[PDB]
C-alpha cells in the first residue's frame, strides 16, 4: 500500500525560508522518480520540479527562478523541498507526486499536500482548458476538452480533485484508466486535442478536473474545469 | 587438428562486456587440463562437467566468449546471478554447461590516472536472455517523459566507463574472462581433445 505522507503547514513571512517533507513507504524508494507541484488558492498546478532519488539527478522549472531545492534522504525513503527567498506569490497547497513509470505514467499517487503560507518560456507547451466551469445534470454524458499548444501525441494524463484533497490520477497516455478508476471515465485525442468524457455522471464525480502533458519539460497543466452536478 | 585457444586466452585486445565477443570452436582437438593446469587464473569454475573430464567427451560446437569487467563482478558471471553484468550485459542461463575462466589483468588494463575503454551497460528496459548482446546506444529513458536521443534529466547514456587504475581496490581492477560454453547437438561432434 503506498502512501506519501508530507509534513504540517507552515506560516512564514516574506524573506524566510521552508523546507518540506515527504516520507514514502509501500514501495521501493529508490525505484520511481519523485516530482513536485504547487497549487495555489483555488488556482491551477503548477510542476515545480523533479528528482530521481536512485542517483540524485534533478530538475527544475525555470518558473522558480531558482528558488526551489530538492533533495532526497535514501536511508529514511524521503524527499525534500526548499523554498527560499519567500514572497506573497509563493503562498500555495505543495504536493509531493511519484511518477509511476514505467507502469502507470505520470503521478499515480500524491501526498496529501502541505499548506504554505506567508509568462512562462517560450517552448512551454500551454495546456488550454478553455471551460472553467460546467453544470450538468445526473446522468448526462460531460465532454471536458484540453487543447496543447504544440503537439504531445499521446503523453496527457487527467486528474480529478475534490475540495481539500490532493488529485486523483484518472488516464493516462491519453485513454489508459489508473487502477481502480470507474469505466465512466474515458479520455480520447492525439497530438493537440484530448477530452475527458464521463459517461453516466454521478453525484461523487462533483470536482474539478485537470488535464497534463508529461512529453517535454516543464510538466504543464491545464487550468482546470469544476463540474457541477444538478438532480 | 588443435583448438586455437591461445587465440582467444592470448589476445592482446578483449571486447568490452556490454559487446562480448563469441569465438566459435570447431573441427580440433584441445587439451583442457593444459588450461585447468595452467597459471594465474584465479577463477576457473565449471557447470555441468569437470576440468578433468572435458578430455573424455566431445560436443558438436564450443564458443568461447571473451571480456573485461571488474574484479568484484566475476562471480555474476554464473549460472542464476543477478546484477548489473548478469542483468544488462551478459547472462549465463540457469542450466549453463561449460567453465568460466577469470584472471586479474590489472597492469594490462589500467592506466596512469584511469583506463577509461572498458565499459558496460548500466541501464535497460529488460535483462538480458540468456547470451543475448545488447550494443545499442539508444538513451535509457527512466521517467515518462520521452528523451528524443538527448540525454538529460532522468534520459541516460546507457552505457558506463569502467574506473580502471593500479591504486584502486583488487575488486576495482580489471579482470579478463573466458567463459568455455560445450553444446551436444545431433549433428557430428567434432570439438573432442585426447
Ligand atoms: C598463452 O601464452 C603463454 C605464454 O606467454 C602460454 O604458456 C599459454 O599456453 C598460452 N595460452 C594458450 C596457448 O592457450
Amino acid at each position: 500500500e503506498v502512501q506519501l505522507q508530507q509534513s504540517g503547514p507552515e506560516l512564514v513571512k516574506p524573506g524566510a525560508s521552508v523546507k518540506i517533507s515527504c516520507k514514502t513507504s509501500g514501495y521501493t524508494f529508490t525505484e520511481y522518480t519523485m516530482h513536485w507541484v504547487k497549487q495555489s488558492h483555488g488556482k491551477s498546478l503548477e510542476w515545480i520540479g523533479g528528482i530521481n532519488p536512485n542517483n540524485g539527478d534533478n530538475t527544475y522549472n525555470q518558473k522558480l527562478k531558482g528558488k526551489a531545492t530538492l533533495t532526497v534522504h535514501k536511508s529514511s525513503s524521503t524527499a525534500y523541498m526548499e523554498l527560499r527567498s519567500l514572497t506573497s506569490e509563493d503562498s500555495a497547497v505543495y504536493y509531493c507526486a511519484r511518477d509511476g513509470y514505467p507502469y502507470y505514467y505520470a503521478l499515480d499517487y500524491w501526498g496529501q499536500g502541505t499548506s504554505v503560507t506567508v509568462g512562462g518560456g517560450g517552448s512551454d507547451i500551454v495546456m488550454t482548458q478553455s471551460q472553467k466551469f460546467m453544470s450538468t445534470s445526473v446522468g448526462d454524458r460531460v465532454s471536458v476538452t484540453c487543447k496543447a499548444s504544440q503537439n504531445v501525441g499521446t503523453n496527457v494524463a487527467w486528474y480529478q480533485q475534490k475540495p481539500g484533497q490532493s488529485p486523483k490520477p484518472l488516464i493516462y497516455s491519453a485513454s489508459s484508466r489508473y487502477s481502480g478508476v470507474p469505466d465512466r471515465f474515458t479520455g480520447s485525442g492525439s497530438g493537440t486535442d484530448f477530452t475527458l468524457t464521463i459517461s453516466n455522471v454521478q453525484s461523487e464525480d462533483l470536482a474539478e478536473y485537470f488535464c497534463q502533458q508529461y512529453n517535454n519539460y516543464p510538466w504543464t497543466f491545464g487550468g482546470g474545469t469544476k463540474l457541477e452536478i444538478k438532480a | 587438428n588443435l583448438c586455437p585457444f591461445g587465440e582467444v586466452f592470448n589476445a592482446t585486445r578483449f571486447a568490452s562486456v556490454y559487446a562480448w565477443n563469441r569465438k566459435r570452436i570447431s573441427n580440433c582437438v584441445a587439451d583442457y587440463s593444459v588450461l585447468y593446469n595452467s597459471a594465474s587464473f584465479s577463477t576457473f569454475k565449471c557447470y555441468g562437467v569437470s576440468p578433468t573430464k572435458l578430455n573424455d567427451l566431445c560436443f558438436t560446437n564450443v564458443y568461447a566468449d571473451s571480456f573485461v569487467i571488474r574484479g568484484d563482478e566475476v562471480r555474476q558471471i554464473a549460472p542464476g546471478q543477478t546484477g548489473k553484468i548478469a542483468d544488462y550485459n551478459y547472462k549465463l542461463p540457469d542450466d549453463f554447461t561449460g567453465c568460466v575462466i577469470a584472471w586479474n589483468s590489472n597492469n594490462l588494463d589500467s592506466k596512469v590516472g584511469g583506463n577509461y575503454n572498458y565499459l558496460y551497460r548500466l541501464f535497460r528496459k529488460s535483462n538480458l536472455k540468456p547470451f543475448e548482446r545488447d550494443i545499442s546506444t539508444e538513451i535509457y529513458q527512466a521517467g515518462s517523459t520521452p528523451c528524443n536521443g538527448v540525454e538529460g534529466f532522468n534520459c541516460y547514456f546507457p552505457l558506463q566507463s569502467y574506473g580502471f587504475q593500479p591504486t584502486n581496490g583488487v575488486g576495482y581492477q580489471p579482470y579478463r574472462v573466458v567463459v568455455l560454453s560445450f553444446e551436444l547437438l545431433h549433428a557430428p561432434a567434432t570439438v573432442c581433445g585426447p
